């Protein structure tokens, strides 16, 4: 498992504890398509953290009924009260769409991290700049799981955002 | 077997008949349904690419041939038929809602909801005359492509191939009709879906979060 | 990679930071239909930005249910919440016709920007490669030019 | 598409965009009935407007029901708001024994204007195209006539 992407310049095939290193080549496949999607999930996620305090909160109502107004809601383990439950019903929707038109399961391409998304534009016969790239995915998924968990932790202990 | 007389129905060896018109000679229909189901427009990716049909209701027709040997049950040629009026009739009834709300034409009495002004219509001594010429038109247009004969899966053309066809559509060398079909069948469906959320609002308010305030 | 449109008397091939990878003609032939589909949305953009200045708004209601007018929509970043959103929803429509009659894959008339609009045109090849890059160039100044007026609107209060 | 009763003296082949194919011989056999029954319509409709001006309004009632007359009816577009809309049903019928007693399906006769009136016909095919192309004239210059009527008392307010 030492050739595939993930390993990279800082630390080689890293593996503290036990996992994989027994082969199983279709656990270590479950394993890359979880932090893939854990990766791009948390990237999701770091961007809504920075974002609203960078630019600032979208200029709308997200509610017109309710006038929430976007910005009256805060930014981060907060907006979880404030967004209206639908509004949370219907990102969770979405996100359950963006689950199940694709097929993960064994061998199929969405098992890999291929959602049927293509955009990111990436072409075919270049190769070794599609592998670039999808390092570079995985590299910044894995530094914005470990930001997001950080920046979580950041706002509870805090009590707000940053 | 039986004589060529007594059959009737059920009894062996009789033919099945298909003669509703007075005037018109009798159809004896083969199964079908199944086999023009297989090669049907329709089908597109939304539900997987293959034809959603559950409950069967394309294969009753030939479990007519089961059951009592009548024309009992439509054939699919009958569903993909209504279909297609059902879609053209809810486009219009769509746009005749949000456009009643906001506009007027003729001597009917004005009423801008959808649900009262047919029978406000029916009461006006000057809207039952243009109501009646509607009807009458309706019917010529209907009567004249009547299908029907689509019951049984032999009605000589396609569904919904009414003789109207102003621009050079159907006749243009590109222009394929296949997907100018599958956008009206998918666009029908999703207006008896907007009719439907319409008369839910009307009843259920609330039930379609777009239109609340609507009548 | 010179010779391939584009490449104007003013500087040579622009590229600081592209292309400069591995050439991969397919990957510059679909940046090139963005561009080519950039340029014409932004040339759109950028006329309909500037006409409501240089010529009153249209004379009518863009509404006569709601009673709006074509008159009483700010224009600019402001027209995005007026607008009608069933308006909107038109107007989207209209463009999803464009981008979904013909086909826009790779290798097909749709990947280069030939549709089939034709009215701008003419038969000699060289003028026909003329009007294409003065298309390109217009459209990449348009790009810029509605971005910064985008810009001049948002942080100004209004449009200019 | 040339010899079917359309070239005459001012003018030729006036299609600035007509025919867009420059063939599609049913679309231009369907136009054909279109245009003749457009021009009969127009010239009796214009006949019709310079009719009760110029020679006064008839004496009757047209309504003993409800108690109209013809001389109470005014002259115009107005008109269709006043006479009763049972009458407008009954011009509907007289429309259709008119349009369907007869068919005009492409192909027969009824698609070229020939619904056996005569009348007014000839007798040699020289005469016949005199006679046709004067009525096919006088058609065209009576459709541009009614939709101007149509707008002066759209404008004006009133028949003139
Ligand atoms: C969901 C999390 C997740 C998963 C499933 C994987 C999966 C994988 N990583 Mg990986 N990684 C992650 C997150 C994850 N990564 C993060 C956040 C980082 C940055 C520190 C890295 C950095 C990294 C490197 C540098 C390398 C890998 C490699 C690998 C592969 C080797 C198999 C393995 O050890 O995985 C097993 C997966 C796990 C054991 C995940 C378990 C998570 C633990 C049990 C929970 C606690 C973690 C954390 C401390 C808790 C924080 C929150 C807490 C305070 C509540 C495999 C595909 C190697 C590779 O590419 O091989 C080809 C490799 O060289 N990873
Ligand atoms: C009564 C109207 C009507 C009719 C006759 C048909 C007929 C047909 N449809 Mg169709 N359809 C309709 C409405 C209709 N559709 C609507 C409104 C939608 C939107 C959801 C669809 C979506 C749809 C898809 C996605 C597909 C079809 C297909 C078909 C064909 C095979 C299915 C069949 O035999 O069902 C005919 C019998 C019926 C439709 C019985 C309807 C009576 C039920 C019991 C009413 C229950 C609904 C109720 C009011 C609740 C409302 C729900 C809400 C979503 C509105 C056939 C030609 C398939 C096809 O093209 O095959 C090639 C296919 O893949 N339809
Ligand atoms: C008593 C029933 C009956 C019968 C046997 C007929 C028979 C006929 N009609 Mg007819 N019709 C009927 C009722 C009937 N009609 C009604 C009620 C209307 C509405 C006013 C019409 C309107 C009508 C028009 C406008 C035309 C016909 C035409 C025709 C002829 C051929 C085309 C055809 O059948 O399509 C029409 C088929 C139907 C209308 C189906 C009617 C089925 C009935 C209504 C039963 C419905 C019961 C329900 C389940 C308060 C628990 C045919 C002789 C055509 C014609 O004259 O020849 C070209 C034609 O153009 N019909
Ligand atoms: C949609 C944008 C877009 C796209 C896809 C292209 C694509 C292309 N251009 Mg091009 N161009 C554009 C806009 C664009 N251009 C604009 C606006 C200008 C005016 C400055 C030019 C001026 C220009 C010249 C002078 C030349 C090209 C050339 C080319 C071709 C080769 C270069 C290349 O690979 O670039 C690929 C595309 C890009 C690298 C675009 C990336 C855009 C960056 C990442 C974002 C920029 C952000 C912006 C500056 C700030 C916005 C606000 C921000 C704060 C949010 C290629 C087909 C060359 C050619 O014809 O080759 C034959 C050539 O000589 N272009
Ligand atoms: C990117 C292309 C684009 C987009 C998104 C819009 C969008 C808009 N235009 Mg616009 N416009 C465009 C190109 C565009 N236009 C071009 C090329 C011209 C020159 C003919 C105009 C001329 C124009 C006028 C004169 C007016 C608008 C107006 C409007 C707004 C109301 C919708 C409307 O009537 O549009 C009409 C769009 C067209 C006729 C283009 C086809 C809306 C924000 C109205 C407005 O809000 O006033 C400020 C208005 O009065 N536009
Ligand atoms: C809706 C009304 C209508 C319709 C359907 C037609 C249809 C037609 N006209 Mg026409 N025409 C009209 C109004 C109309 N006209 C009016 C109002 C005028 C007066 C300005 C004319 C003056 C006119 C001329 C001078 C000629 C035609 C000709 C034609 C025929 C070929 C051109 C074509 O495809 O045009 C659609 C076609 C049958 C041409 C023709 O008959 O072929 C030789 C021809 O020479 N038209
Ligand atoms: C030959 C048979 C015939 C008969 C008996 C009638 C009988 C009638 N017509 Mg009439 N009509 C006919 C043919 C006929 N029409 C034809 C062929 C045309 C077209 C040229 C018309 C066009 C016509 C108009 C335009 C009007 C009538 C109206 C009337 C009614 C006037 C009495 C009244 O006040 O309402 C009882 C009366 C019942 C009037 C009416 O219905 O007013 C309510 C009216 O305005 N008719
Ligand atoms: C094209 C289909 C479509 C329509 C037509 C539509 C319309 C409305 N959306 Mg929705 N939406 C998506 C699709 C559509 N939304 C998608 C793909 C997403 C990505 C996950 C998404 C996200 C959210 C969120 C996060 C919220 C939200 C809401 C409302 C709302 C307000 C109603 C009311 O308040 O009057 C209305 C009218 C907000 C809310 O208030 O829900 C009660 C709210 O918080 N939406
Ligand atoms: C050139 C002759 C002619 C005139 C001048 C005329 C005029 C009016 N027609 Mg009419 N018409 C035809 C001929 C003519 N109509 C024909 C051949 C057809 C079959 C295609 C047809 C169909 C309908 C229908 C279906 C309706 C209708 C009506 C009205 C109406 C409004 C009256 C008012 O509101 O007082 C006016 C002024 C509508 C109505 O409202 O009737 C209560 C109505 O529903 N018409
Ligand atoms: C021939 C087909 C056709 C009809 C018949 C039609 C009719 C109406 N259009 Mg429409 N339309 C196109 C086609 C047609 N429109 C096309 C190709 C475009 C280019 C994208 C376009 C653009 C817009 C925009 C931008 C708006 C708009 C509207 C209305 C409106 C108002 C209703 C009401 O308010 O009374 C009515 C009746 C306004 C709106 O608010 O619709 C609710 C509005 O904002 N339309
Ligand atoms: C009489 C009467 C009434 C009435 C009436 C009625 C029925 C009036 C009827 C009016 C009617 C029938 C109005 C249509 C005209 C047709 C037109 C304008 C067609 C134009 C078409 C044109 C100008 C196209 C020209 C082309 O050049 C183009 C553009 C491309 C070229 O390549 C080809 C040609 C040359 C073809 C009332 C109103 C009911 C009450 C009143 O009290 C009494």
């Amino acid at each position: 498992f030492e050739n595939e992407r993930g390993v990279q310049a800082p630390v080689g095939y890293w593996d503290p504890l036990g996992f994989a290193r027994d082969g199983n080549v279709a656990l270590f496949k479950i394993r890359r398509a979880t932090e893939i999607k854990h990766g791009r999930i948390s990237m999701l996620a770091a961007m809504g953290y920075i974002t609203p305090e960078v630019t600032g909160k979208f200029p709308g109502y997200l509610s017109p009924s309710m006038g929430l107004k976007f910005a009256d809601i805060p930014n981060g383990l907060a907006a979880i009260s404030k967004v209206p439950g639908y509004g949370w019903a219907q990102i969770l929707g979405w996100m359950a769409f963006c689950e199940i038109s694709v097929d993960q399961s064994p061998g199929k391409p969405g098992a890999a991290g291929d959602m049927g998304f293509k955009a990111f534009k990436v072409t075919a016969d270049a190769p070794e700049t599609t592998e670039k790239k999808l390092a570079s995915e995985l590299a910044n998924g894995r530094l914005a799981m470990m930001a997001i968990i950080g920046m979580f932790f950041q706002d509870g202990l805090t009590g707000s955002a940053w | 077997a039986h004589p060529k007389h007594m059959l009737v129905a059920g009894v062996r060896g009789y033919e099945m008949e298909w003669q509703p018109i007075p005037g018109d000679a009798v159809k004896y229909p083969k199964p079908n349904s199944e086999e023009m189901f297989k090669t049907m427009i329709g089908a597109d990716v939304e539900t997987g690419g293959e034809a959603w049909d559950p409950l069967g209701f394309h294969k009753l027709f030939d479990r007519n041939f089961d059951f009592n040997m009548l024309p009992v049950y439509p054939h699919v040629q009958w569903l993909r038929e209504a279909e297609i009026k059902h879609g053209r009739v809810c486009m219009l009834a769509f746009i005749g809602c949000f456009a009643q709300a906001g506009y007027h034409i003729g001597s009917y009495p004005v009423q801008p909801d959808w649900s009262k002004a047919l029978a406000e219509c029916y009461a006006s001594p000057t809207g039952a005359v243009g109501l009646f010429q509607i009807s009458v038109l309706i019917g010529w247009i209907e009567g004249k492509n009547y299908n029907g004969d689509a019951w049984v899966g032999m009605s000589e053309k396609e569904p919904g191939d009414l003789g109207f066809d102003p621009a050079g559509f159907t006749k243009n060398p590109d222009f394929d009709l296949k997907k100018a079909q599958l956008q009206e069948i998918k666009n029908g469906r999703l207006a008896m879906v907007g009719c439907a959320s319409i008369a839910a609002n009307h009843f259920i308010p609330g039930s379609v979060p777009l239109l609340t305030g609507f009548y | 990679f010179e010779s391939e449109l584009g490449a104007q008397a003013p500087l040579g091939f622009f590229d600081p930071l592209k292309l400069t990878g591995d050439g991969s003609v397919e990957a510059f032939k679909r940046r090139r239909q963005s561009e080519i589909k950039h340029g014409r949305i932004s040339m759109l953009a950028a006329m309909g930005y500037m006409t409501p200045e240089i010529t009153g708004k249209f004379p009518g209601y863009l509404s006569p249910s709601l009673n709006l007018k074509f008159a009483d929509v700010p224009n600019g970043l402001a027209a995005v919440s007026k607008v009608p959103a069933a308006g909107w929803a038109q107007i989207l429509g209209y463009m999803a016709y464009c981008e979904t009659s013909q086909d826009q894959s790779a290798g097909t008339p749709g990947a280069a920007g030939e549709f089939g609009f034709k009215v701008i045109t003419s038969d000699d090849d060289e003028v026909l490669k003329r009007k294409l890059a003065s298309e390109l160039a217009n459209g990449r100044l348009a790009m810029m030019a509605i971005i910064g007026m985008f810009y001049q609107d948002g942080l100004t209060g209004s449009a200019w | 598409f040339e010899n079917e009763l359309g070239v005459q003296a001012p003018t030729g082949f006036f299609d600035p965009l007509g025919l867009s194919s420059d063939g599609s011989i049913d679309n231009f056999k369907r136009r054909r009935a279109s245009e003749i029954k457009h021009g009969r319509v127009a010239m009796l409709a214009t006949m019709g407007y310079m009719t009760p001006e110029i020679t006064g309004k008839f004496p009757g009632y047209l309504s003993y029901s409800q108690s109209i007359k013809f001389a109470d009816v005014p002259n115009g577009l107005a008109a269709m708001s006043k006479v009763p809309v049972l009458g407008w049903a009954q011009v509907a019928a007289y429309g259709a024994v008119c349009e369907l007693s007869q068919d005009q399906s492409p192909g027969t006769p009824g698609a070229a204007g020939d619904f056996g009136f005569k009348v007014i016909t000839s007798e040699d095919e020289e005469t016949l195209k005199r006679k046709l192309n004067s009525e096919l004239a006088n058609g065209r210059l009576a459709m541009m006539a009614i939709i101007g009527l149509f707008f002066q008392d759209g404008l004006t307010g009133g028949a003139y």
